[PDB]
């Protein structure tokens, strides 16, 4: 009657608007929409602080490219929000944080491109390592890679320099870099953009946790995981080329224990 | 601990012959099957051959028809593949798959396996 | 009010069709699983459905106890040089394979813990001497409790701690522990870090592992031979089984593929291949 | 949950109906995905212990 | 304070006249004051799996096209 | 709602007759057995009848427990060539005869099943050795679960198999379990084949067994001593005893006249011969 | 949740005010949850055999001739 | 609102369904839906057998092909489906049969694709002959060419071997294969697939005689005769190729006077 | 005597022509190409056990001087619902002279023995391609 599609979407946080013209739905993983901490599953004695729109609003990571060579790609909340806006200051100057996202990848092309992405939300993405010498010896510089994120290999290669070791995840790409076959990875909240039908994908996540309200510092809540499942082509080319751009916006977003500022040592 | 263990090596030149055993034990409850089976180097697992329980009743696979033989000896609790003219294609692992059966499929015990080659 | 025993939903009859509607037809780009039914694709009968999902229940498919860990200990003769052997393990449901392949089905988990303990004894030397039956403590030390370094020091006094002593021959030994876990959930995949290696600090001092939370999660148990020393050398195997009662779970996770290699989710090479050779068009 | 005569399955297969047609500057070979689930009848029973695993030494 | 459940009856014996029939209970009485120690009830509820299946914000009607 | 327990119908008196009625002439062509009791034939007085028919129930018929298989373990000395022998025994009622037989009175069954465990051990060889009071655990290993290959080997966690260890000397052991049968009844005679041999098939690949359903029907125990090595010899028995209970049954057969062969109908030569000599005017 | 079944008394011993006359009970209460667990009733019915004996379409009076 | 449209249509018969994202919505025969007879009707006096699900299900004739070339295409009905499952075996076991269709006719391309294809429903489609010396000549065996089924030409051209006739239907394609002007097909029921709108043809079919109940063995009720009105045209190519499949479903089925199979002369 | 359960499937299904009892066990000795069909013994029923017991089973016995015909209406028996027909032979019609031929002061009579069954109540599920069985 007036229109109203699912393929057409505007989504609005803050002081920022995503629009889109061929999605597929939205995602809201496991049902649950992110929320404040309730009084029943409070923790922190403290009055926390919730920035609201200072932190509560979309923030475009870099954008990454995708050819036919492209294994996959990862990143880690809130990690990879590290250094974005107020978020990351108030994510610094909390000894506690708990928040929710809306991951929203846009990756679009022509009626004449073919492939799939299959954009997973996995609640502890924990990566494999890259020794054959010492498990779980992936150090903090490595596990936290920010914005920039991480890729997935299509071969696990063990590091050998046992006089100064690489320290990094070797996340195989058909193991979901966590030694389990990919083809189970749809468990997880997620959507895959199928170039001949949409351009987007969107997955609210809720704070998902052991806890009520944790360490951001330390420990990553979310996983996000984008690998091809169908590999990228275009005409009758060699070297086709489009990119993927990752827009996060994290939500209901609250911090405790107000304390001097951590820099740390991620180089 | 139906043991079957397999013996008879694999390293013969094109054309040759060699004599496939499995030392079996355990309770094989004599009535059902007592078979052969090959995985090959990088194939899916085939079936060999089938021989019925004590019977000398048996087939063998089209690949395989005339140029492998598959015997027992109940009283040894043995059953043995003799193999002429081996080739080629033949070169492969081989497994003693000797129980239950009832047909030419189905199993709860197997061997470790052994290597075969054909080299030439 | 859906229980457990509850039978399946029936299969209605359902006849020929030309219609407008598609149940055949999808996009599994949503992310969502079309949820159809034999009807919906397919003439069907009538059918009063019996089965249940009865045993597929989260409390029933971990309704098995478990082996954890196998710990030894031996009581010497009074001559020997070496030192009464008396086991110190680090109570975790990793050191076996099994059990956490099921566990690691989720995420998090919640369950009072049930443990049983097998006990079996056996001489060693060659020699016709005698060992009367022989009795089993079973200290279970906190983290941050006194460990025992000796098998007749101070710290077998328990005063505090919870022990169990068994006297070999009678039926398995099992206690009840609750959930006692810090978090509001059970961790089995904890994507952190214990410290921040920050930049006003040496990297030395910033440093941990890579999916470990408190290094001393539970505790330890400590079991030992209670009997002094006898004459002819006797060893002993106290089997742990392990059996989750009271389970919830979160956040489904797929199984694991590979083998297991350390406590982390690592992966050694050379067992980094799972599914066989198939011909895709061999049925 | 074995292979077994008694207890077969039968066989599931895919056939072009017609064939694959694309345009010119057309890629003309592509991928298709498959998935499967159980359904709200299905149900499984006697628990019992996977191969999918194990523990060598 | 015993607690008394009903037992779901499967093979069932020529009778209804003590078994069979007439509803098959169990009688439990805990021994502990501790909730752990108690035995596991079994009595456990199921639930809809579209937490999981349809995991959107607008609702799967299976009869329309998805993408509308 | 006539019981078990019941009395039998009574013995009315009846007199003299001469009558145009018949019940000493039938025709068993009808296949229908001439119903009559003694008064039709013969004058008779008043019985109050007391006899009940009580313990000729079929759920009474079968209230016995029956060794249905004699499984034997070891466990030698660690020096030893030989591995340590430890079971496994495909579950079936036909490798006893005096049960099968019992069961074969009819057609199909359905029967919550019963097991008993009788363990009996002894020492081997000429010594004045020792070994403590052993353990035994017995493993169900339904069908497809993995069979152990050794008797120290990864399968003995029994993560989801449910087992049962049993300590020597304690009262024999016991578990119970349903009726597991894939069909609505046991079959205990299966005219038919698992396969069919196609035409556009070999021989071989259609060929199967004559009276076999599913070769792996129930699945098999595995009974291990679960000390270690003892450097005295000790082997051991497991007799079990299975006695059906809640059990239906349908479609009565004549009861086996013949010593049983195989676990088919089949009969072995040199033993055809049931019937003893007897002359037909010899009482 | 107990169970009270009466029982067939055989030899009456020499009492009516405890044993022998008034009716003999006894009780007997689950312990497990599965059916499976229970002990055999034994309460069992009877029935026709007829099903066996008189497996004829058309009613069998004995008094009369079989084939009419 | 929902999104219905005319375009997505699933048919389901028995145990088979076939869907479609292009249709031109379907075509009812003279309005009538095929029937079961009414004991108004009724004929034979015996006890009809009805195989329903058995035969009333949809089953695909080999796949032809379509390029500049071609003329057209021909069928018969029940003639095509002789050899179809159970409702052949029915078929051959009665001598008196009656049942209608849901033919569905499917021929898909690019939106780069030109051409039109008039799937025509002609009942009691009678074709001409090929001989200029014997009226009425065409044997059985030509009559009836089954699954595999005939075509049209583009020229008449007698046949002249009077030593032994070739006896087959030599349809123009102009005169509908039956001495009338081809533009007159549109008084049968029709649907017309022009591909750039449309990608199959639906018909279905009520039984429709002189009778109401007739031996299938020896008479065809329906014709289904496929002509291209507009040519193939692909790019700027030679020779463009496009197949095209037919799937008809025989429906509300009933056949009398059960005896032995009849074992025709085919060949 | 050397293979249990050995009888293959082209000899377990004889068709229309269906097949005999024996008067005698006689054991399959060519191991090197079994015979692999049944040999029911008569009195054993064909299958281990005394005739006499046979009338357990429905039946009704054609005594020449009475009747001549025997009619036995059977539903369907098995352990499932449904089952393979190909794979699974739900009933079995066994006949057997209880008394022997006799006519006359005859020395060779013969009578003939026609079966006509009807099916009843049948149906089928799970509908696809034709099986072509190897029956010879
Ligand atoms: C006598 C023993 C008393 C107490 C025993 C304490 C051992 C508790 C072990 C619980 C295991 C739960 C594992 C989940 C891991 C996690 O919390 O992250
Ligand atoms: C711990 C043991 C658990 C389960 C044991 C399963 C063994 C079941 C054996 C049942 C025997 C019934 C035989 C009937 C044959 C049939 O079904 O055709």
């Amino acid at each position: 009657a007036c229109g109203y599609s699912d393929r057409v979407l505007q989504l609005t946080l803050g002081n920022s608007t995503i629009t889109t013209q061929e999605a597929a739905n939205s995602v809201v993983a496991y049902g649950r929409w992110p929320e404040y901490l309730r009084d029943s599953e409070a923790n922190p004695v403290d009055q926390p602080t919730e920035p609201d729109v200072a932190a509560c609003r979309f923030y475009t990571l870099d954008t990454v490219s995708w050819t036919k060579e492209s294994r996959g790609w990862w990143w880690k909340l809130p990690d990879a929000l590290r250094d974005m806006g107020l978020f990351g200051q108030n994510m610094y100057y909390h000894y506690l944080g708990r928040s929710g996202y809306t991951v929203h990848v846009q990756c679009n092309a022509s009626k004449f491109h073919q492939g799939a992405l299959g954009v997973f939300a996995v609640p502890e993405m924990c990566l494999a390592g890259d020794s054959n010498t010492t498990t779980m010896h992936t150090s903090y510089q490595n596990a936290n890679p920010g914005e920039k994120g991480g890729t997935f290999t299509g071969t696990f290669t063990p590091d050998n320099n046992q006089t100064s070791p690489a320290r990094r995840f070797c996340p195989v790409d058909y193991l979901l870099g966590n030694g389990t076959l990919l083809g189970n990875a749809f468990v997880f909240p997620h959507q895959i953009i199928n170039l001949r039908t949409n351009n987007c994908a969107t997955l609210v996540l809720p704070y998902v946790n052991s806890l009520s309200i944790d360490s951001m510092v330390k420990h990553n809540n979310w996983g996000i995981a984008i690998l091809p499942l169908a590999p990228l082509n275009f005409a009758s080319e060699s070297s086709p080329e489009i990119p993927i751009t990752l827009t996060i916006a994290p939500m209901c977003c609250e911090f405790n224990g107000l304390r001097n500022i951590t820099l740390p040592r991620l180089q | 601990q139906v043991q079957l263990q397999e013996s008879g090596g694999g390293s013969a030149q094109t054309g040759g012959s060699l004599r496939l055993s499995c030392a079996a034990s355990g309770f094989t409850f004599s009535h059902g099957y007592m078979a052969w089976f090959r995985q090959a180097p990088e194939k899916e697992r085939e079936w060999v051959a089938c021989v019925r329980t004590s019977g000398v009743s048996a087939y063998y696979a089209d690949s395989v028809l005339g140029r492998f033989t598959i015997s027992q000896d109940n009283a040894k609790s043995t059953l043995y593949l003799q193999m002429n003219n081996l080739k080629p294609e033949d070169t492969a692992m081989y497994y003693c798959a000797a129980t239950s059966i009832s047909c030419s499929s189905g199993y709860m015990f197997w061997g470790q396996g052994t290597q075969v080659t054909v080299s030439s | 009010a859906a229980t457990s025993r509850d039978a399946l939903p029936n299969t209605e009859a359902s006849g020929p069709t030309h219609s407008k509607e598609i149940p055949a037809l999808t996009a599994v780009e949503t992310g969502a699983t079309n949820p159809l039914v034999p009807s919906d694709t397919v003439q069907t009968r009538h059918v009063v459905q019996h089965r249940s999902r009865s045993e597929s229940s989260i409390e029933s498919f971990f309704a098995r106890g478990a082996c954890v860990t196998i710990m030894t200990v031996d009581n010497p003769a009074s001559t020997t040089n070496k030192d009464k052997l008396f086991a110190v393990w680090k109570i975790t449901y990793k050191d076996t394979v099994q059990l956490r392949r099921k566990l690691e089905f989720f995420t998090y988990s919640r369950f009072d813990m049930e443990l049983t303990f097998v006990v079996t004894a056996n001489f060693t030397e060659t020699n016709n001497g005698h060992a009367l039956n022989q009795v089993y403590q079973i200290m279970y030390v906190p983290p941050g409790a006194p460990v025992p370094e000796k098998w007749d020091d101070y710290t077998w006094q328990t005063s505090s701690n919870p022990s169990i002593f068994y006297t070999y021959g009678t039926a398995p030994a099992r206690i009840s522990v609750p959930y006692v876990g810090i978090s509001n959930a059970y961790s089995h995949f904890y994507d952190g870090f214990s410290k921040v290696p920050l930049k006003d600090q040496s990297a030395a001092l910033g440093d941990s592992l890579y999916g470990a939370a408190s290094l001393n999660d539970f505790g330890i148990l400590a079991v030992r031979v209670v009997n002094d020393h006898n004459p002819t050398k006797v060893t002993s195997k106290i089997r742990v089984y392990l059996k989750p009662k009271h389970i919830r779970v979160w956040c489904p996770r797929p199984p694991r593929a590979v083998a297991y290699y350390g406590p982390g989710v690592d992966y050694k090479d050379g067992t980094l291949t799972p599914l066989s050779t198939k011909d895709l068009t061999t049925y | 949950t074995i292979d077994d005569s008694f207890t077969e399955g039968g066989y599931i297969s895919v056939f072009y109906q017609t064939r694959i047609v694309v345009p010119l500057s057309t890629p003309r070979e592509m991928d298709i995905l498959g998935f499967v689930s159980a359904c709200n009848d299905f149900s499984v029973r006697l628990l019992r212990d996977t191969t999918h695993i194990e523990q060598k030494a | 304070g015993a607690q008394v459940s009903s037992q779901k009856v499967g093979a069932h014996e020529n009778s209804n006249r003590a078994y069979g029939g007439s509803t098959i209970n169990y009688t439990t009485i805990n021994y502990y004051r501790d909730s752990a120690s108690n035995a596991a009830s079994k009595q456990d509820f199921s639930q809809d799996p579209s937490k999981f299946t349809e995991p959107i914000k607008d609702v799967l009607i299976k009869t329309a096209p998805m993408l509308n």
